[PDB]
């Protein structure tokens, strides 16, 4: 998975609140929603 | 019928077969039969003995190592049941290096009442899997038959079969005992009660076999008990139940009584009578009358002790509990040793459990089967007086399968010496060993190293510390898991929880494939995170199977599990219909087949499938097909967790040394719950480009597939490519003829060609082509230099299908 | 309630607080911190006790 | 240089920076540094400190919540080398919990005698992976860098480099202390002696860094001793040694000890001189003299004894252990755990190993990387007067690693009261317990589940059963197995044996992939049959490490194995050459290209390889090519065991109840040692089929792979398809040219037409087809009707390569 | 030498021969055969104290 | 394995001693070496 491709597991895990753009984390690490949650913010 | 013979109770026969005839005249025998160590003997010597009198086996038959023997059939004809009162070794016919043997013969077997069947070790003995023991035991899985000729080797089982077949897993197979006999098998409405050659069910006492249907009165064996030939279920007084198979007057077992008593046989008994039965002692709770036989109830509460030989006894079989049946108090100690692979509970429960105190102490030790000491029923009581070596009262060892130790929501227990001991139960957990502890009252009585923590429950996931799931849904492709945080006492021992998935298809699945994934421990909230997990990939719409486990260094264990929540993916767009396939029959029908899709990914409402018409090939009305070239187509992990610990302990190193105290409209239909469709209306030798696609979701917006493309070419019609309509031609000064013909308005696809042949009497036949731009530039075909004479003209039409039929031939006459 | 290492320490100068530490000499007695709030759950005096001035 | 400055014995600064004024005055510190816990502190209070005099440190530093603190390069800017007399936890420099620090800053850090460097908890601080620790510590392995800002963060390490670089596993990198400096690295002709800025080897005594190379008077830090600036290797006397840094006068060591006598200071040591070394206490055989302040060797036998605090004590690091150094009687008992992953063994035996005697117990619990007790070089005899709880004198407990207890050819042991105590011990093994028991003597004191069967050595092949092979053979495919037979004392315990076999590259291999195939026990042969075995698929020509394990059930276990036996396969007929390529680049030179097969199974001896001549296809003789369409192409266990066992305990219990007591040439070379050949001498245009082949055996027979076949066509000449020669015509009456050309007898493959361009002054140019039929039955071509004049004549060949050059333009004039 | 079950069986017959076992009636010792010359070494009179009429 | 292409099997097993035919004992089951050194007899 890469950018692009990978907006909808921020959609995912973050639902009707946005986020913004960084695809380091898992493009080549590993995705393991630890950053995920905090990518988006209130 | 009667019993006509002596009922010469049970003996053995060994060194000499001049010891079988004992059994000249015997219908029954009260006790066993063991016929084995027989080595100078000859088959020579086995033709002349046979013992058609024996009909009824109270104990069990053995048979080892004898012989010359080579069936049984000439020596047993009339062994219809054995009634397995006392077995050996839980064995209720026990045939072991059986040398010599070749078919069994006992074509007379009908019922085993209690008990099982142990041959092995024959090495010539075949005939053994045309059998069905299902009609002749209770409990086929109980049975032991191994090492024979039947497997290792390939002796045919040729037998008439004629002779019934039944099916033992998926096929059937004739059930015979010899070459020249075969199991009798009757419908199942006489369950046991027996049943004729005919068919005619016999008396629902009866057992087995039976001369006159419905008549106790000509019976062979039956079940319940035996009087004067015409047994009853249970006979009137004055008759007393004997042995559980036949009741006789008071004055028979008072006789024995006498006979046992005055001669000091050490193997008699001082038999009484209770409840209308000359058993050879009574339980606790009554006391031998020198006036009457009967035992009356006695004014006070004393037990049936149950003295042990040498202090010990092992328990390793239904005959060695069988001797402890009736006891209540023992008065040494018991070694449960049961190496198995069957379950023995039942007997178990039957013989033991009645017992309440006992003297010594109880050690279980390498049984297999046993999966829960509830067949203590009434264990109270461990006195322990002769103590262990090791000074224990309890003991456990490589138990594989102990699964729970006692009920204690009702039971009660009492430990008066000694402590517990347990090891190698990986089926038994310590919360049930601590439960033990407390309800025995021993609590101050441990050791270290008398209940080992890593040996016991270690593949059983007994932590009993259980875990909430805080939200989850799960959406189009993927799921999202989140739980409640968990912390040990001291946090650093916590490396993470362990989260295991697996595809469930039905709604239970087994606790503990089972992919596994590693979760890193969440940061100190000290607000609170939830740990949470994301998944990775997944098959959609199919029920999984999800829990956490934690993972904690063990230092005590004080690790958590959660529930099986089974969590249902939603549904999906379908993939395409597998195996696209279109057959036409019909001119204007055109049968589609195809597949549902590999996966379905949803509950498939309707097929979209349309069918669009097309055009011809534009190059093709640019091509010629005259031109020679003409080709028209016919269209590893100890590392890791020290490293935990290793940062742990110089942690704790640092702290005590620091600080310090002080749309187009393409005609369609919704297939639906159909895999085909066919397609009427088409036109004649026209193509079809089909458009195969499938929706799974109607009513909330059609969640539809991807489309599909095959292509349907129709078959002509009969007379369409030939040309109609008169052939006029003109004639100019120069004798050109300009041929006149009405176009095929409606042909098969389309015409390329015409082939004009035009023949005068004594002449031959001349040929020409007639392409569309030759037939569009002259309107038709223009004739120059014909030969004066009338010449008959037939017109071939060529079209996309082929040649056209000849026309009749036209006559004209030009000026000579 | 029990603490462990990592959370002692800012359990520490918060209890503590203002003052730092007392330190005299080494001068093990193998009950320093850790079996006192670590393995086993300690007070508040415990951790006063280990205050440089009071 | 010399120090100016005081020695300023080891201190540590806590809660205010009032207190790190005490290093106004100190270029060497005889103690220990320790500054931590600090928290009322910010980075504009660290501005202004510096310490530029500080060099040496003798036992370590330790730096622990340090808050404010972003970079000790303005701490410590002239920290040259660390002696580490004394570790903290086996640590010469420890940095935990670093919270604000940037940068390590250690600019001037060249060596650290002792010890190793643990930093990690900092989540701030980087520069780390760009440092080379193996010109500054000896044992890098030792070291213990993580959870810092650099692996879960990514820092950049922006330095200069420039600053010189180094690999360290397979790339070169650039070593930086910080953003402004780099660490020193010069040439290993100066091991540690030191080297100046432009490349000068410093004195051989220096150590680190110097001013004037080759000359000790201007050092900063030299190894081996110091006295009055201008140090020395081993300083002559009246200076005896001190704290293995220095040397003083006796006055010096007189009155420390004069002042730690008279003031009763509990951390004063009462220093002696022994070897000229003023010690704090000289080792067991040595007595305090009044007179003089050396102690002079006793009359009489007395052992230093090691007085324990509660009589116990843990080792679980460096430092504890060096607190034991020199005694040799100790007065409690020793608890040795280890939770490590780097093996202590050196430091172990340097600080212990000088004890004799231990009053109490040795337990060794939950220890990792110990592989050997062999570190107690004089442990003697273990007194147990402290008895460990359970009454033990021996322990071990989760000892991964423990593979072998001590040496029995030499070694010596003695166990008074007490007895052995093991369990959960991987790598240690029966036999070694044994040998333990019998040595020590406690013989008769054992007692069951004391030491466990079952966990000592599950994963170490140990039972010493040698086995050997009768005969082995390996063929052309398959190797055949077969080795003497085995029968433990009850020959029915042996379930048959386990084989393993796996490639073995090089001569060495692991004992204990490691694919296996299970072994039926041999018959009871009671002549005896070698059990064998027959093996299945191979790679030929590889060499296979073979060993047989007997696999016995558990009752004692007495197994056996076999030696690892290395067989190597024969080899084989090659495959076919990889990837058979052939190009063409000159007129007679082919170079054909290819690769050795994938599996040699043999020393290629050669390559046979075979070029052939053909002839034009058939067909292009009677094929026309000038008729249109002229496309001339352009050439899950445990049950088992249990039923072996449960099999075994009925024939026991049978027998107890039983018995009472009383060739075409085709030119052809042999490639020798080259994967490649060139061919010369071809004819142009013509191809050839090249027959590929390999052999890897040429004086034993050819042992030759199958053929490969490529097709290879050479270009044809320059002028070869040109006609040669006059074109004669022959006219007949009718005007008809028959025209005469001799054919291109070497053409290129072969001439299929021929163009002749006739054309008159003013007339246009015609065209003719002259096929190979039509230049044969009218040797050549016939021209009919030529109109009146002269043609100028141009003839073409057309040849299988293509169209040749037109012929000069041939002039011939017919009668007007 | 120790026998086990199976051989055990034909050691006797030869060992014994001609005349066969004793039996008179059950009358368990818990040392039969087993524990005699299978678990322990056993020499030729254990095996002839099994034979009926020596 | 089955007859015919068997041979090399018994000539490997067996050596310079010849055998006699029977394959039911391996190309179903499997091939132990147990039948094929008592297969052929001296």
């Amino acid at each position: 998975l890469c950018g692009g491709e990978l907006v909808d597991t921020l959609q995912f895990v973050c639902g009707d609140r946005g986020f913004y753009f960084s695809v380091e984390e898992c493009c080549f690490r590993s995705c393991d929603l630890a950053l995920l949650e905090t990518y988006c913010a209130t | 019928h009667l019993y006509p013979g002596e009922v010469c109770p049970g003996m053995d026969i060994r060194n000499n077969l001049t010891r079988l005839h004992e059994l000249e005249n015997c219908s029954v025998i009260e006790g066993h039969l063991q016929i084995l160590l027989m080595f100078k003997t000859r088959p020579e010597d086995f033709r002349d003995l046979s013992f058609p009198k024996l009909i009824m086996i109270t104990d069990y038959l053995l048979l080892f190592r004898v012989y010359g023997l080579e069936s049984l059939k000439d020596l047993f004809p009339n062994l219809t049941v054995i009634r397995g009162s006392r077995l050996f070794f839980n064995y209720a016919l026990v045939i072991f290096e059986m040398v010599h043997l070749k078919e069994l013969g006992l074509y007379n077997l009908m019922n085993i009442t209690r008990g099982s069947v142990r041959i092995e070790k024959n090495n010539e003995l075949c005939y053994l899997a045309t059998i069905d023991w299902s009609r002749i035991l209770d409990s086929v899985e109980d049975n032991y038959i191994v090492l024979n000729k039947d497997d290792n080797e390939e002796c045919g089982d040729i037998c008439p079969g004629n002779c019934p077949a039944t099916v033992i897993n998926g096929q059937f197979v004739e059930r015979c005992w010899t070459h020249s006999h075969c199991q009798k098998v009757c419908p199942t409405i006489c369950k046991s009660h027996g049943c004729t050659a005919e068919g005619l069910c016999c008396h629902s006492e009866c057992l087995g076999n039976c001369s006159q249907p419905d008549d106790p009165t000509k019976c062979v064996a039956c079940r319940n008990f035996y009087l004067d030939g015409r047994c009853v279920e249970t006979c009137p007084p004055p008759y007393y139940h004997f042995q559980d198979w036949r009741c006789v007057n008071f004055s028979f077992c008072q006789d024995l009584h006498h006979k046992c008593k005055n001669s000091r046989r050490q193997g008699c008994h001082q038999y009484v009578i209770h409840n209308n039965k000359c058993i050879p002692e009574c339980p606790s709770g009554y006391t031998m009358n020198s006036s009457n036989l009967l035992c009356t109830p006695c004014l006070g509460p004393c037990p049936k002790v149950c003295h042990l030989l040498e202090g010990e006894k092992t328990i390793d079989s239904v005959t060695s509990a069988q001797e402890l049946r009736g006891c209540t108090v023992i008065n040494g100690s018991l070694i449960i040793n049961i190496r198995g692979g069957n379950n023995l509970a039942a007997e178990l429960e039957a013989n033991l459990g009645l017992i309440e105190e006992i003297s010594g102490y109880l050690k279980i030790r390498r049984s297999y089967a046993l999966v829960s000491l509830s067949f203590f029923r009434k264990l109270r009581l461990i006195r322990g007086e002769t103590l262990e070596i090791g000074n224990y009262s309890f003991y456990a060892l490589d138990n594989q399968n102990l699964r729970q130790l006692w009920d204690w929501s009702k039971h009660n227990l009492t430990i008066t010496q000694g402590k517990l001991f347990f090891h190698y139960n990986p089926k038994l957990c310590l919360s049930e060993i601590h439960k033990m502890e407390e309800v025995s009252g021993t609590k101050g009585r441990q050791e270290r190293n008398d209940i080992a923590l890593k040996t016991n429950g270690d593949q059983a996931s007994c932590e009993n510390e259980l875990l909430k799931f805080s939200y989850i849904r799960t959406s189009f492709d993927k799921i999202l898991l989140r739980w409640e945080p968990y912390w040990p006492p001291d946090f650093r021992d916590l490396l993470g929880f362990m989260l295991f998935y697996k595809e469930a298809p039905y709604q239970n699945v087994t606790e503990f494939s089972w992919t596994v994934v590693d979760i890193d421990p969440p940061l100190r909230s000290n607000s609170q995170n939830h740990p949470g997990w994301l998944m990775r990939g997944l098959k959609p719409w199919t029920q999984y199977a999800i829990f956490v486990k934690t993972l904690v260094t063990f230092s005590r264990t004080y690790g958590a599990k959660s529930d099986i929540i089974y969590v249902q993916t939603d549904a999906t767009n379908p993939s395409v219909p597998l195996d696209p396939i279109s057959v036409s029959n019909s001119s204007s029908q055109i049968i589609l087949k195809w597949k549902p899709p590999s996966d379905p990914n949803g509950n498939i409402t309707h097929y979209l499938v349309f069918w669009e018409r097309q055009a011809e090939d534009s190059e093709l009305f640019e091509l010629d097909y005259c031109l020679k070239g003409l080709k028209l187509p016919s269209r590893q992990i100890l590392k890791e967790l020290e490293e935990s610990s290793f940062r742990k302990t110089f942690e704790d190193y640092l702290h005590n040394v620091v600080f310090v105290p002080r749309e187009e409209h393409r005609p369609f239909e919704k297939v639906v719950n159909k895999e085909s469709l066919v397609i009427s209306g088409l036109r004649h030798f026209t193509g079809y480009r089909i458009e195969l696609q499938a929706c799974n979701q109607d009513t909330p917006e059609e969640r539809c597939s991807v489309a599909a493309y095959v292509s349907a070419r129709t078959m002509p019609e009969a007379k369409a490519d030939d040309i109609v309509g008169p052939v006029t031609h003109e004639i100019f000064e120069n004798n050109v003829v300009h041929l006149m013909w009405q176009e095929p308005k409606e042909p098969n696809g389309l015409i390329v060609l015409y082939e004009v042949s035009y023949r005068r009497y004594g002449d031959e036949e001349l040929h020409l082509c007639v392409s569309r731009k030759h037939f569009a530039l002259e309107r038709g075909c223009r004739l120059r230099g014909l030969s004066p004479g009338n010449y008959s003209v037939r017109i071939r039409a060529t079209s996309l299908a082929g040649n056209g039929s000849w026309t009749e031939p036209t006559y004209f006459y030009v000026t000579d």
